[PDB]
Protein backbone atom coordinates (compact mmCIF):
# COMPACT_ATOMS: atom_id res chain seq x y z
CA UNK A 1 0.00 0.00 0.00
CA UNK A 2 1.49 3.10 -0.93
CA UNK A 3 1.22 6.91 0.53
CA UNK A 4 0.40 8.32 -2.91
CA UNK A 5 -1.89 7.71 -5.45
CA UNK A 6 -0.37 8.46 -8.82
CA UNK A 7 -2.54 8.91 -11.98
CA UNK A 8 -2.16 9.55 -15.71
CA UNK A 9 -4.30 12.18 -16.91
CA UNK A 10 -3.91 12.16 -20.44
CA UNK A 11 -1.39 11.89 -23.30
CA UNK A 12 -0.82 14.64 -24.99
CA UNK A 13 0.33 12.86 -27.90
CA UNK A 14 -2.95 10.79 -28.39
CA UNK A 15 -4.46 14.80 -29.50
CA UNK A 16 -2.09 14.92 -32.15
CA UNK A 17 0.42 16.98 -30.22
CA UNK A 18 3.97 17.15 -32.19
CA UNK A 19 6.38 15.98 -29.34
CA UNK A 20 8.60 18.75 -30.84
CA UNK A 21 6.74 21.24 -29.22
CA UNK A 22 6.19 19.46 -25.61
CA UNK A 23 8.66 21.18 -24.11
CA UNK A 24 9.88 23.98 -21.39
CA UNK A 25 9.43 27.00 -23.95
CA UNK A 26 6.44 25.39 -25.97
CA UNK A 27 3.71 24.37 -23.76
CA UNK A 28 2.74 26.12 -20.16
CA UNK A 29 -0.04 25.07 -17.65
CA UNK A 30 -0.11 27.55 -15.05
CA UNK A 31 -2.62 25.95 -13.44
CA UNK A 32 -4.39 22.48 -13.54
CA UNK A 33 -6.74 23.99 -15.29
CA UNK A 34 -5.58 24.11 -18.50
CA UNK A 35 -2.63 23.57 -21.05
CA UNK A 36 -1.36 25.41 -23.91
CA UNK A 37 0.94 24.38 -26.52
CA UNK A 38 2.43 26.92 -29.18
CA UNK A 39 3.02 25.07 -32.76
CA UNK A 40 3.40 25.64 -36.20
CA UNK A 41 1.41 23.86 -39.02
CA UNK A 42 2.65 25.47 -42.07
CA UNK A 43 3.57 29.00 -41.89
CA UNK A 44 0.76 29.81 -39.64
CA UNK A 45 1.76 29.31 -35.44
CA UNK A 46 -1.05 28.73 -33.24
CA UNK A 47 -1.71 28.26 -29.72
CA UNK A 48 -3.51 24.71 -28.53
CA UNK A 49 -5.74 25.28 -25.54
CA UNK A 50 -6.65 22.42 -23.78
CA UNK A 51 -9.28 22.36 -21.47
CA UNK A 52 -8.63 20.00 -18.40
CA UNK A 53 -11.84 19.35 -17.99
CA UNK A 54 -13.06 18.65 -21.92
CA UNK A 55 -9.49 17.83 -23.21
CA UNK A 56 -10.98 15.80 -26.14
CA UNK A 57 -11.84 18.91 -27.57
CA UNK A 58 -9.10 21.67 -27.76
CA UNK A 59 -9.19 24.78 -28.97
CA UNK A 60 -6.85 26.17 -31.80
CA UNK A 61 -6.06 29.66 -32.17
CA UNK A 62 -3.71 31.26 -34.62
CA UNK A 63 -0.89 33.47 -33.18
CA UNK A 64 1.94 35.43 -33.48
CA UNK A 65 3.57 35.37 -29.90
CA UNK A 66 6.68 33.73 -28.53
CA UNK A 67 4.84 32.76 -25.55
CA UNK A 68 1.32 32.11 -24.23
CA UNK A 69 0.55 31.64 -20.37
CA UNK A 70 -3.15 30.94 -19.69
CA UNK A 71 -4.61 32.23 -16.37
CA UNK A 72 -4.76 29.97 -13.93
CA UNK A 73 -8.87 30.10 -13.64
CA UNK A 74 -10.37 31.38 -16.51
CA UNK A 75 -10.10 31.49 -20.27
CA UNK A 76 -8.05 34.42 -20.44
CA UNK A 77 -4.67 34.07 -22.24
CA UNK A 78 -1.57 36.80 -21.65
CA UNK A 79 0.35 36.65 -24.67
CA UNK A 80 4.08 38.14 -26.03
CA UNK A 81 6.00 38.66 -28.93
CA UNK A 82 9.19 40.66 -27.86
CA UNK A 83 8.47 43.57 -25.84
CA UNK A 84 4.79 43.16 -26.66
CA UNK A 85 1.92 41.94 -24.26
CA UNK A 86 -1.38 41.53 -24.88
CA UNK A 87 -3.95 39.86 -22.50
CA UNK A 88 -6.92 38.18 -24.33
CA UNK A 89 -10.45 36.89 -22.98
CA UNK A 90 -10.90 34.29 -25.38
CA UNK A 91 -14.30 33.87 -25.09
CA UNK A 92 -15.04 37.71 -25.40
CA UNK A 93 -12.62 37.39 -28.56
CA UNK A 94 -11.58 40.78 -26.57
CA UNK A 95 -7.97 42.56 -26.21
CA UNK A 96 -8.32 43.45 -22.48
CA UNK A 97 -4.89 45.08 -21.58
CA UNK A 98 -1.67 45.77 -23.66
CA UNK A 99 1.23 47.12 -22.95
CA UNK A 100 4.69 47.71 -24.62
CA UNK A 101 7.93 46.54 -22.44
CA UNK A 102 11.34 48.56 -22.78
CA UNK A 103 13.27 45.35 -22.09
CA UNK A 104 12.41 41.64 -23.72
CA UNK A 105 10.55 39.47 -21.19
CA UNK A 106 12.61 36.29 -20.52
CA UNK A 107 10.22 34.74 -18.04
CA UNK A 108 6.84 35.29 -17.29
CA UNK A 109 3.88 33.67 -15.28
CA UNK A 110 0.50 34.07 -13.62
CA UNK A 111 1.23 34.14 -9.50
CA UNK A 112 -2.56 34.74 -8.92
CA UNK A 113 -5.75 34.93 -10.45
CA UNK A 114 -5.12 38.26 -11.17
CA UNK A 115 -1.34 38.94 -11.50
CA UNK A 116 0.97 38.16 -14.00
CA UNK A 117 4.87 38.17 -13.33
CA UNK A 118 7.39 39.64 -15.29
CA UNK A 119 11.00 38.84 -15.24
CA UNK A 120 13.58 40.42 -17.51
CA UNK A 121 17.21 40.71 -17.58
CA UNK A 122 17.48 43.16 -14.68
CA UNK A 123 14.09 42.97 -12.77
CA UNK A 124 10.89 41.74 -11.60
CA UNK A 125 7.60 43.14 -12.08
CA UNK A 126 4.22 42.48 -11.17
CA UNK A 127 1.59 43.29 -13.46
CA UNK A 128 -2.38 43.23 -12.23
CA UNK A 129 -5.62 42.85 -14.67
CA UNK A 130 -7.52 44.87 -12.09
CA UNK A 131 -8.61 48.34 -13.70
CA UNK A 132 -5.58 50.35 -15.75
CA UNK A 133 -2.76 48.66 -14.00
CA UNK A 134 0.79 49.11 -15.54
CA UNK A 135 3.71 46.88 -14.72
CA UNK A 136 5.17 47.95 -11.21
CA UNK A 137 9.05 47.15 -10.21
CA UNK A 138 9.12 44.42 -7.53
CA UNK A 139 12.84 44.38 -7.04
CA UNK A 140 16.57 44.25 -9.07
CA UNK A 141 17.81 40.94 -9.69
CA UNK A 142 20.95 40.23 -8.00
CA UNK A 143 23.96 39.35 -9.69
CA UNK A 144 24.54 35.72 -8.97
CA UNK A 145 21.38 34.96 -11.04
CA UNK A 146 23.44 36.84 -14.26
CA UNK A 147 23.66 34.24 -16.76
CA UNK A 148 21.01 32.12 -15.70
CA UNK A 149 18.30 30.55 -17.24
CA UNK A 150 15.29 31.87 -15.64
CA UNK A 151 13.26 28.14 -14.62
CA UNK A 152 10.68 29.38 -12.08
CA UNK A 153 9.05 32.44 -9.75
CA UNK A 154 7.16 32.30 -6.68
CA UNK A 155 5.54 34.28 -3.63
CA UNK A 156 4.30 33.86 -0.69
CA UNK A 157 0.06 33.96 0.30
CA UNK A 158 0.45 37.55 0.60
CA UNK A 159 3.28 38.43 -2.09
CA UNK A 160 5.35 39.98 0.94
CA UNK A 161 8.24 37.24 -0.06
CA UNK A 162 9.37 37.10 -4.01
CA UNK A 163 11.66 34.09 -5.59
CA UNK A 164 13.11 34.02 -8.37
CA UNK A 165 15.20 30.30 -9.78
CA UNK A 166 17.61 30.40 -12.17
CA UNK A 167 19.94 27.27 -13.29
CA UNK A 168 23.37 27.66 -14.95
CA UNK A 169 26.17 24.85 -15.30
CA UNK A 170 29.43 25.33 -13.03
CA UNK A 171 32.00 22.79 -12.69
CA UNK A 172 29.95 20.58 -14.90
CA UNK A 173 26.98 20.59 -12.74
CA UNK A 174 23.06 21.71 -13.25
CA UNK A 175 23.09 24.84 -9.81
CA UNK A 176 20.56 26.33 -8.84
CA UNK A 177 20.66 30.34 -8.18
CA UNK A 178 17.82 32.23 -6.13
CA UNK A 179 16.83 35.39 -5.03
CA UNK A 180 14.51 35.82 -2.35
CA UNK A 181 13.42 39.43 -1.72
CA UNK A 182 11.74 40.62 1.13
CA UNK A 183 9.21 43.24 0.08
CA UNK A 184 8.47 45.28 3.23
CA UNK A 185 12.37 44.63 4.36
CA UNK A 186 13.68 45.84 0.52
CA UNK A 187 16.38 43.60 0.98
CA UNK A 188 17.34 40.55 -1.02
CA UNK A 189 19.14 37.12 -0.46
CA UNK A 190 21.06 34.89 -2.60
CA UNK A 191 20.60 31.53 -1.76
CA UNK A 192 21.87 27.98 -3.29
CA UNK A 193 18.37 26.03 -4.78
CA UNK A 194 16.64 24.57 -7.47
CA UNK A 195 13.07 23.74 -6.45
CA UNK A 196 10.95 25.87 -3.62
CA UNK A 197 7.40 26.79 -2.42
CA UNK A 198 6.22 29.05 0.20
CA UNK A 199 3.11 27.92 2.44
CA UNK A 200 1.20 28.23 5.62
CA UNK A 201 1.55 26.96 8.14
CA UNK A 202 0.08 27.32 11.39
CA UNK A 203 1.58 25.65 14.57
CA UNK A 204 -0.11 24.54 17.24
CA UNK A 205 -0.26 26.93 20.49
CA UNK A 206 0.05 30.02 17.93
CA UNK A 207 -2.84 31.91 17.33
CA UNK A 208 -1.52 32.77 13.92
CA UNK A 209 -0.05 31.44 10.97
CA UNK A 210 3.44 30.97 9.79
CA UNK A 211 4.84 31.90 6.35
CA UNK A 212 7.09 29.10 5.92
CA UNK A 213 10.32 28.97 3.18
CA UNK A 214 10.76 25.54 1.59
CA UNK A 215 13.52 24.82 -0.73
CA UNK A 216 15.71 21.79 -2.46
CA UNK A 217 18.83 22.11 -3.14
CA UNK A 218 21.26 19.47 -4.56
CA UNK A 219 24.93 21.09 -3.45
CA UNK A 220 28.51 20.40 -3.47
CA UNK A 221 28.09 18.51 -0.22
CA UNK A 222 24.59 16.89 -1.42
CA UNK A 223 20.74 17.26 -1.14
CA UNK A 224 19.11 19.46 1.58
CA UNK A 225 15.36 20.31 2.01
CA UNK A 226 15.29 23.42 4.44
CA UNK A 227 12.08 24.62 5.62
CA UNK A 228 12.20 27.88 7.45
CA UNK A 229 9.87 30.87 8.64
CA UNK A 230 10.46 33.76 7.09
CA UNK A 231 9.94 37.47 8.73
CA UNK A 232 9.18 38.28 12.04
CA UNK A 233 6.78 36.06 13.88
CA UNK A 234 3.09 37.40 14.13
CA UNK A 235 2.77 38.67 17.61
CA UNK A 236 2.22 36.32 19.93
CA UNK A 237 3.60 33.53 17.75
CA UNK A 238 6.28 30.85 18.84
CA UNK A 239 8.78 30.70 15.88
CA UNK A 240 8.97 27.92 13.56
CA UNK A 241 11.70 26.05 14.36
CA UNK A 242 13.60 25.72 11.52
CA UNK A 243 14.35 22.33 9.72
CA UNK A 244 16.94 20.58 7.24
CA UNK A 245 16.83 17.50 6.43
CA UNK A 246 18.79 15.16 3.32
CA UNK A 247 17.74 14.87 0.30
CA UNK A 248 18.74 11.43 -1.29
CA UNK A 249 19.82 10.48 -4.88
CA UNK A 250 20.72 7.02 -5.76
CA UNK A 251 23.96 6.63 -7.67
CA UNK A 252 22.90 6.01 -10.67
CA UNK A 253 20.81 9.83 -10.88
CA UNK A 254 24.45 11.41 -9.77
CA UNK A 255 22.99 14.16 -12.25
CA UNK A 256 19.81 14.56 -11.11
CA UNK A 257 18.22 17.16 -9.84
CA UNK A 258 15.17 19.07 -7.86
CA UNK A 259 13.00 21.22 -10.57
CA UNK A 260 9.48 21.03 -8.65
CA UNK A 261 7.76 21.86 -5.65
CA UNK A 262 4.20 21.82 -4.44
CA UNK A 263 2.93 21.66 -0.94
CA UNK A 264 -0.51 20.77 0.16
CA UNK A 265 -1.87 22.51 3.32
CA UNK A 266 -4.55 20.63 3.61
CA UNK A 267 -2.55 17.35 4.49
CA UNK A 268 1.18 19.72 5.72
CA UNK A 269 3.32 17.66 3.20
CA UNK A 270 5.77 18.83 0.45
CA UNK A 271 5.58 17.59 -2.98
CA UNK A 272 9.30 17.07 -4.51
CA UNK A 273 9.95 16.29 -8.29
CA UNK A 274 13.07 15.66 -9.88
CA UNK A 275 14.31 16.29 -12.96
CA UNK A 276 14.39 12.94 -13.98
CA UNK A 277 10.74 11.90 -12.79
CA UNK A 278 11.65 11.19 -8.89
CA UNK A 279 8.92 11.70 -6.71
CA UNK A 280 9.61 12.63 -2.76
CA UNK A 281 7.42 13.56 0.06
CA UNK A 282 8.63 14.84 3.22
CA UNK A 283 6.27 16.33 6.11
CA UNK A 284 6.35 20.06 6.20
CA UNK A 285 6.56 20.02 9.82
CA UNK A 286 9.34 18.28 10.59
CA UNK A 287 11.28 17.65 7.07
CA UNK A 288 10.76 13.69 7.78
CA UNK A 289 10.78 12.01 4.10
CA UNK A 290 7.49 9.59 4.17
CA UNK A 291 8.29 8.27 0.84
CA UNK A 292 10.65 7.95 -2.79
CA UNK A 293 9.91 6.78 -5.56
CA UNK A 294 9.77 7.39 -9.57
CA UNK A 295 6.90 8.47 -11.74
CA UNK A 296 8.37 9.38 -14.73
CA UNK A 297 10.83 7.61 -17.00
CA UNK A 298 10.90 11.00 -19.05
CA UNK A 299 12.19 14.33 -17.42
CA UNK A 300 9.23 16.46 -15.98
CA UNK A 301 9.18 20.44 -17.08
CA UNK A 302 6.09 22.01 -15.39
CA UNK A 303 4.01 21.56 -12.64
CA UNK A 304 1.31 23.14 -10.61
CA UNK A 305 -0.95 22.42 -7.79
CA UNK A 306 -3.58 19.55 -8.14
CA UNK A 307 -6.36 21.45 -6.47
CA UNK A 308 -8.84 18.57 -6.58
CA UNK A 309 -6.47 16.43 -3.99
CA UNK A 310 -4.35 18.60 -3.26
CA UNK A 311 -0.87 16.86 -4.92
CA UNK A 312 0.90 18.41 -7.82
CA UNK A 313 0.29 17.42 -11.27
CA UNK A 314 2.88 17.87 -14.23
CA UNK A 315 3.57 16.91 -17.72
CA UNK A 316 6.93 14.87 -18.77
CA UNK A 317 8.53 15.25 -22.38
CA UNK A 318 7.19 12.49 -23.48
CA UNK A 319 3.47 14.29 -23.05
CA UNK A 320 2.32 12.48 -20.22
CA UNK A 321 0.40 14.55 -18.31
CA UNK A 322 0.64 12.73 -14.35
CA UNK A 323 -0.40 13.59 -11.24
CA UNK A 324 0.52 12.97 -7.29
CA UNK A 325 -1.27 13.40 -4.15
CA UNK A 326 -1.38 11.66 -0.56
CA UNK A 327 -3.31 8.38 -0.41
CA UNK A 328 -5.83 9.43 2.79
CA UNK A 329 -6.70 6.21 3.61
CA UNK A 330 -2.97 4.53 3.26
CA UNK A 331 -0.79 7.59 4.28
CA UNK A 332 -0.88 7.02 8.30
CA UNK A 333 -0.69 3.32 8.35
CA UNK A 334 2.31 3.54 5.84
CA UNK A 335 4.40 5.82 8.12
CA UNK A 336 3.18 3.61 11.39
CA UNK A 337 3.95 0.18 9.76
CA UNK A 338 6.25 0.48 6.65
CA UNK A 339 8.46 3.43 7.99
CA UNK A 340 7.93 2.69 11.50
CA UNK A 341 7.38 5.69 13.05
CA UNK A 342 4.10 5.67 15.21
CA UNK A 343 5.34 9.55 16.29
CA UNK A 344 4.66 11.05 12.56
CA UNK A 345 1.22 8.55 12.23
CA UNK A 346 -0.28 9.54 15.37
CA UNK A 347 0.69 13.56 14.34
CA UNK A 348 -0.30 13.69 10.97
CA UNK A 349 -3.79 11.66 11.74
CA UNK A 350 -4.62 14.55 14.13
CA UNK A 351 -3.25 17.37 12.68
CA UNK A 352 -4.77 16.87 9.09
CA UNK A 353 -7.79 14.46 10.25
CA UNK A 354 -6.55 10.93 8.64
CA UNK A 355 -7.52 7.91 9.86
CA UNK A 356 -5.58 4.88 10.30
CA UNK A 357 -3.70 5.76 14.07
CA UNK A 358 -6.64 4.07 16.07
CA UNK A 359 -3.54 1.01 15.88
CA UNK A 360 0.27 2.20 16.09
CA UNK B 1 -1.46 43.03 -35.67
CA UNK B 2 -3.07 41.49 -32.51
CA UNK B 3 -1.39 38.54 -30.90
CA UNK B 4 -4.11 36.01 -31.33
CA UNK B 5 -6.82 36.60 -34.12
CA UNK B 6 -9.97 35.30 -32.39
CA UNK C 1 -4.89 4.51 -10.91
CA UNK C 2 -1.26 3.58 -11.80
CA UNK C 3 2.05 2.57 -10.29
CA UNK C 4 5.25 3.81 -9.44
CA UNK C 5 8.30 2.57 -11.57
CA UNK C 6 10.27 1.23 -8.70
CA UNK D 1 21.76 40.86 7.42
CA UNK D 2 19.61 37.46 6.42
CA UNK D 3 16.18 36.79 5.79
CA UNK D 4 16.54 33.30 6.45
Amino acid sequence: ILPIRFQEHLQLQNLGINPANIGFSTLTMESDKFICIREKVGEQAQVVIIDMNDPSNPIRRPISADSAIMNPASKVIALKAGKTLQIFNIEMKSKMKAHTMTDDVTFWKWISLNTVALVTDNAVYHWSMEGESQPVKMFDRHSSLAGCQIINYRTDAKQKWLLLTGISAQQNRVVGAMQLYSVDRKVSQPIEGHAASFAQFKMEGNAEESTLFCFAVRGQAGGKLHIIEVGTPPTGNQPFPKKAVDVFFPPEAQNDFPVAMQISEKHDVVFLITKYGYIHLYDLETGTCIYMNRISGETIFVTAPHEATAGIIGVNRKGQVLSVCVEEENIIPYITNVLQNPDLALRMAVRNNLAGAEEL
Amino acid sequence: LPLLES
